[PDB]
């Protein structure tokens, strides 16, 4: 299906959720530096 | 877009569907649009002649229902009708089938009302497009 | 997370989701953004399913509009950027409006920026499509202080409206560097935009009195002026403002409108 050709593209297998491959360079960075909306979880529907 | 779409109408002769839309009384659950995008998700899936059935109907009914509808507890009353007595706790592998579906016709959902409305210019005799809610 | 580019020299980011079944409000941000393809707003480039995780992928910018709001107080933000931002935001707004999407919720951390003096809307989470006709509509919507009036109060098949009186209330955010109506809670909110806009009534609106969560028990404030309230401001942009912001929905400026506002004379890309 689709997530083995994300994979390819991604260069991740999503796997462990920070494994790398090549073609991108992966990081992992601290969230404080990001701006909220990336590490920001869903919401509740109540 | 195509000028088959006569195995999709086989399912409205069926009786657990028929007495579904009888159980819908302001076409809450089931719009005449929300039946036209339920054809619309089963042109974008590809399906085949097998392939369409209760499940599969349901299943992408449920999902227009979850993106064009703001009420977010009267699409819940379709699980007993697909599920049978128990849903209860037989709903969740229910929705990871809307997933599945969802994952299936490249994740766009969403229809545009004349594209609703050009599907439904077939055969407008057809008596699902003469029912809709109002107020 | 996060990522890299080595190649074409882009940067995107992870967004990692993940218990019986999706949420509904996923569903509506990803099938919403893979319909959207503008320079203006944030893009969706793919998403995955596996198991137990969903991931998105999504394009980086560097910073939201509060942290870069928060980055001067003590200073401003010069009015070329103010225009540059705000038209902008407009824009893509108008790609937004203009097909089958309402956005419902926008917020200074909706908003994304970059370096290269950009912005993008974010979180289409409570976003939805207007087009198919007669649907359902809860009236708890965007958050907190950038609500408008008519949902403010009872209003049903509210319209694309909902989403300008919000970026004006950013619009002010932008310029006074702090938050035009600091409501505590609903109600009370309300009394806020009676005490800076002035208290309505059936001149300005046809059908306030017919809301229902309305009751002539409310105190009866003027309109402040736009000297007062927002100084920094130009005549230009007091004349944006002022219809950009207004009780009746059906008078609001629309997006296509504001582009072609004489506040817009001097629009540039720093």
């Amino acid at each position: 299906d689709m997530e083995e050709a994300s994979q390819r593209k991604w260069n991740f297998d999503f796997q462990n959720h920070k494994p790398l491959e090549g073609k991108y360079e992966w990081q992992e960075v601290e969230k404080g530096s990001l701006p909220e909306f990336y590490y920001r979880p869903p919401r509740p529907p109540k | 877009q195509r000028q088959d779409m006569t195995a999709f109408f086989k399912l409205f002769d069926d009786d657990l569907i028929q007495d579904f839309l009888w159980m819908d009384c302001c076409c809450k659950i089931a719009d005449k649009y929300l039946l036209a995008m339920t054809f619309v998700y089963f042109k974008r899936a590809k399906f085949t002649i097998s392939e369409h059935t209760r499940i599969n109907f349901f299943i992408a009914l449920y999902l227009a229902n979850t993106v064009e509808e703001d009420e977010e507890e009267t699409k819940y009353e379709i699980f007993p009708w697909a599920l049978g007595k128990n849903w209860r706790k037989l709903f969740p592998n229910f929705l990871k089938l809307r997933d599945q579906l969802w994952d299936r016709i490249d994740y766009r959902a969403i229809v545009s009302r004349r594209c609703c409305e050009e599907v439904m210019a077939i055969a407008p005799t057809h008596y699902i497009w003469q029912r809709e809610r109002s107020v | 997370y996060k990522a890299r580019n080595k190649l074409t020299g882009e940067v995107v980011a992870l967004k990692k989701i993940r218990t019986e079944g999706v949420p509904s409000t996923a569903i509506r941000e990803i099938s919403l953004l893979k319909e959207l393809n503008h320079p203006n707003i944030v893009k969706l480039l793919d998403v995955i399913h596996t198991e137990n995780k969903l991931y998105l992928v999504f394009e980086f910018l560097h910073q939201d509009l509060k942290k870069f709001m928060d980055a001067s107080a003590l200073t401003g933000i010069p009015l070329p950027l103010i225009k540059s931002y705000l038209f902008q935001l407009l824009q893509g707004l108008a790609f937004c409006h203009s097909h089958r999407v309402l956005h419902r919720d926008l917020k200074p951390q909706n908003l994304l920026i970059n370096t290269e003096g950009a912005i993008k809307l974010a979180d289409f989470g409570l976003a939805r499509a207007f087009g198919v006709p007669v649907r359902t509509y809860t009236h708890e919507v965007v958050t907190l202080w950038y609500r408008a009036p008519e949902i403010l109060l009872g209003c049903k098949y509210y319209s694309t409206a909902v989403d300008i009186w919000s970026l004006g209330c950013i619009f002010a955010e932008m310029v006074t560097r702090r938050a035009l109506f600091p409501g505590d809670s609903e109600i009370d909110q309300l009394f806020r935009i009676f005490r800076t806009l002035g208290t309505p009534d059936e001149v300005v609106w046809p059908g306030v009195t017919s809301m229902p969560d309305y009751k002539p028990s409310f105190p009866k404030w003027a309109r402040q002026d736009f000297s007062k309230v927002v100084p920094p401001l130009d005549e230009d942009g007091r004349s944006l403002l002022s219809q950009m912001l207004h009780y009746d929905p059906n008078k609001r400026i629309s997006a296509k409108a504001a582009l072609a506002h004489p506040f817009f004379q001097d629009v540039t890309k720093p």
